[PDB]
């Protein structure tokens, strides 16, 4: 404003600037990262969707959210929140988890009431099998009356671009018992929910990853685009700045003449 | 003196803040033009011819030396202040001290960064 | 500066100055006589100038910091006499090298006040530009010859604008 | 400046452009936050234009808060509602934009003033929020709305 | 062939590669999944993968757990879990945990616990076993 506090606003818009690239860069080194990684498993992931992906096993009949716990520095969480708010109505279960807590807000209230679990420290060191696995056995310790569940998160796509999902449980094991499901062998209930319960992990990590990667990558653009903004802002003043500054000084100067000295 | 008695001689100036104003002060009193900033131009010259008597001289000479250690006490970011500016064209370079860095803990204050020897490695150990 | 700022100044005496047989004028205007010093040796160094032969590509003048501001400044106008000797006089691309036209600048407007002065904006003498445009004026390429004028310019305020 | 500073004590309305709106094309275009009649006032002039009056100048106060922070954001973590008024607050520019007729000469673009209360009526609605949906460009250069809700749909 | 899918999430291994087969040990049984599988899916057993790809080269691979599938097709993915080689396996520490595995499973309890000592035990001691 006055000089001093265009300054001052200057300073910390410099501060911003930096942090924000500060973010940009990290967010992308955790990305850059995070891309490689992705090989084994999308193919991993991509991988657990075998099985419907042949023989496709669909009844006439949960949910899951998946991000970050961590902003829409997408639409991931909005995405999901509305499609998934979309669902709720026209019933699988209305059983819900989140992977992201980002997701806990998007649908939050009676998603305080129709979550199963959330999951949280999302990212922090991109998520693992492990993850997944653990996510996953305790969500099979659940009082889902296995549905038909789905699982909506946004599987990202390439770095600019993501894509809300949904895949579907088969949670109905049933289903996974039904029809064309049948020439399967080891087609006993045990593998059967063995590798739903394997799979259950596999998609979820995967999602998870998706997610994430999604997550890391729009933040990542987001964290350029601020400063950028930054940059400009700061040419904008900055002149505005400098006119005034001198401004200033002129007119004390002048005033100093002629008002401090001629006449004073 | 000592330059010329081949001694080596260190003359801080702490400060030439307070001489400025000062010396603007006179001028006024003087009734007499001071310049920029409200302070007298040749202010710049006074110091100048100041600074110019400090030297590093041929040995033929004695070539004692005058080291001189001005100081300017900040108010900062007004080194835009027309004595600093001033200095900051006359210098060798200039010592940033970092306040900040200070309650930090990190003392030395040092801003580093803008901390600058223009000079270098003539002034330089071979060993440092 | 000090790069070898001078060295390339150095070296672009050499090069042109030189090579086409032009000659330079350093008007070290305000400067550091400690600085005018080393680069003395720095050329006396570089052999462009040379002691044998005073015909080191450069004329020297030097005004430092310690003479009145205005003849500081008026090193300048020496500097451009000098080199007007060589353009016309040796009808030739005389070289003009300042360093600093700013500090210069600043010297005109110390006067001015001095001077009893109104010296505009940013306190800096009304003729500024009157004085900027005689001389920068006398620069140019007259029929006989060049004065590349070769400024050294001090970032005043870190701005100039 | 002092000058317009004192100018102001003789001013009993005033009409306080905005270059910086004008800049975004608009005529009229207004410091809104100063544009006056000193005798606003629900009596003066009806409650419903004063209350209407006082909400516009809340909202659009507001979102001049926030445009700020949407500069230094996006306006995506803004609730997404206040990203509604904003951009109704837009809108209300929009509308507030009057195109005239020595100036379709200019504009290319229709010379148009407004009744009061289908004024009123106006931006009560666009308060109303139901209109949103429809586009700021049709809120853009208008008299009565309801040319604007015309042009909306032939935007569309 | 196959499209044979030695994948783990790590690491594939085999990436729809036109293997001969796979000696793989599933819970079901070990088995010489050859070249183009029957509808089948199939639970890892700790064992090694053993991977007869079109090449007479056999893989090993001790495989912890996980499934392959083999499937109606000829898409045979072995989605290990974590199927890792002998290399990498430190038989030091697989022996050692699996003495001790049974020793831990002496004061363990349920089902369960002894499992988590008894999987173990079976694990380590495939790996053992392995090598």
């Amino acid at each position: 404003a006055t000089l001093k506090d265009i300054t001052r606003r200057l300073k910390s818009i410099k501060n911003i600037q930096k942090i924000t690239k500060s973010m940009k860069m990290v967010a992308a080194a955790k990305y850059a990262r995070a891309e490689r990684e992705l090989k084994p498993a999308r193919v991993y992931g991509v991988g657990s969707l075998a099985l419907y992906e042949k023989a496709d096993i669909k009844t006439p009949e949960l949910i899951i959210g998946v991000s970050s716990d961590r902003g829409l520095c997408g639409a991931i969480h909005s995405s999901v929140a509305k499609q998934m708010k979309s669902e709720a109505a026209n019933l699988k279960e209305v059983k819900i988890i989140g992977v992201g807590d980002k997701i806990r807000s998007i649908l939050h209230r009676t998603h305080s009431d129709q979550f199963l679990v959330t999951f949280k420290e999302v990212g922090r060191r991109p998520p693992t099998f492990g993850d997944a696995s653990v996510i996953a056995l305790e969500l099979l310790n659940s009082g889902y009356e296995f549905d038909e569940g789905s699982i909506i998160f946004n599987r990202f796509r390439s770095v600019i671009s993501y894509k809300t999902e949904e895949k579907p449980i088969f949670s109905l094991d049933t289903i996974s018992s039904a029809e064309s499901m049948s020439i399967y062998d080891d087609i006993d209930a045990d593998v059967l929910r063995n590798y739903q319960e394997y799979s259950l992990a596999n998609i979820i990590y995967y999602s998870l990853k998706e997610s994430t990667t999604s997550e890391q990558s729009a933040r990542m653009t987001a964290m350029d685009n601020a400063s950028k903004n930054a940059s400009e802002m700061i040419d904008k003043l900055t002149l505005t700045f400098n006119r005034t500054r001198q401004a200033v000084i002129t007119k004390e100067l002048i005033e100093i003449i002629s008002g401090a000295a001629a006449l004073d | 003196y000592f330059r010329d008695n081949g001694k080596h001689a260190l003359i801080i100036y702490d400060d030439l803040s307070k001489q400025a104003v000062a010396y603007r002060q006179m001028s006024l009193l003087l009734r007499r033009p001071p310049g920029r900033e409200a302070y007298p131009g040749d202010v710049f010259y006074l110091h100048s011819r100041l600074l110019e008597r400090a030297a590093k001289m041929n040995d033929a000479f004695g070539g004692g030396s005058l080291t001189a250690l001005p100081v300017i006490e900040t108010q900062a970011g007004d080194v835009s202040a027309y004595i600093p500016t001033n200095v900051i064209s006359i210098t060798d370079g200039q010592i940033f001290l970092e306040t900040e860095l200070f309650y930090k803990g990190i003392r030395p204050a040092i801003n580093v960064g803008l901390s600058v020897s223009r000079v270098g490695s003539a002034a330089q150990t071979r060993a440092m | 500066a000090g790069v070898g700022k001078t060295v390339l100044i150095m070296e672009l005496i050499n090069n042109v100055a030189k090579a086409h047989g032009g000659y330079s004028v350093f008007a070290g205007v305000g400067e550091r006589t400690r600085e005018g010093n080393d680069l003395y040796h720095e050329m006396i160094e570089s052999g462009v100038i040379n002691l044998k032969d005073a015909t080191s590509k450069v004329a020297l003048v030097y005004g430092q910091m310690n003479e009145p501001p205005g003849a500081r400044a008026r090193v300048a106008l020496t500097g451009l006499t000098v080199a007007e000797y060589f353009r016309d006089q040796e009808g030739q691309d005389v070289l003009l090298f300042i360093d600093n036209i700013f500090r210069f600048t600043q010297a005109g407007s110390e006067v001015s006040a001095l001077l009893g002065r109104i010296p505009s904006a940013v306190g800096y003498q009304p003729t500024l530009a009157t004085d900027m445009g005689t001389m920068q004026e006398r620069i140019t390429t007259t029929k006989k010859g060049s004065i590349t004028s070769v400024q050294a310019i001090y970032v005043p305020a870190d701005d100039l604008t | 400046d002092p000058a317009p500073a004192t100018t102001f004590a003789h001013l009993d309305a005033t009409t306080v452009l905005s270059r910086a709106i004008a800049e975004l094309g608009i005529y009229p275009a207004v410091d809104p936050l100063d544009s006056t009649s000193r005798i606003m006032d629900p009596n003066i002039v009806g409650s419903e234009h004063y209350d209407v009056a006082r909400g516009v100048q809340k909202i659009l106060q507001d979102y001049k808060s926030l445009q700020d922070i949407i500069a230094i954001l996006g306006m995506d973590e803004l609730s997404e509602e206040d990203k509604l008024t904003v951009s109704r607050a837009r809108k209300i520019q929009r509308f507030l934009s009057q195109p005239f007729q020595v100036a379709e000469v200019f504009t290319g673009h229709l010379g148009k003033l407004v009744p009061l209360k289908e004024t009123i009526k106006g931006f009560q609605q666009i308060l109303a929020g139901e209109y949103d949906h429809l586009p700021e460009q049709a809120f853009y250069m208008v008299g009565p709305i309801e040319e604007a809700v015309a042009k909306a749909d032939k935007l569309a | 062939q196959m499209s044979f899918t030695f994948a783990s999430p790590t690491q594939v291994f085999f990436n729809s590669a036109n293997v001969r087969q796979v000696d793989v040990p599933t819970q079901t049984g070990a088995f010489g999944i050859l070249a183009a599988h029957v509808p089948t899916l199939q639970v890892l057993r700790p064992g090694l993968v053993v991977v007869h790809a079109e090449d007479g080269t056999t893989s090993k691979y001790f495989v912890s757990s996980g499934s392959v599938t083999v499937n109606a097709d000829s898409s045979v993915q072995l989605l290990a879990e974590e199927a890792v080689t002998l290399d990498m396996l430190d038989l030091g520490a697989a022996k050692a945990n699996l003495e001790k595995a049974q020793s831990e499973l002496l004061g363990a309890a349920d089902e369960a616990t002894r499992a988590e000592i008894q999987i173990r035990i079976e694990a380590n001691e495939a790996l053992v076993k392995a090598l």
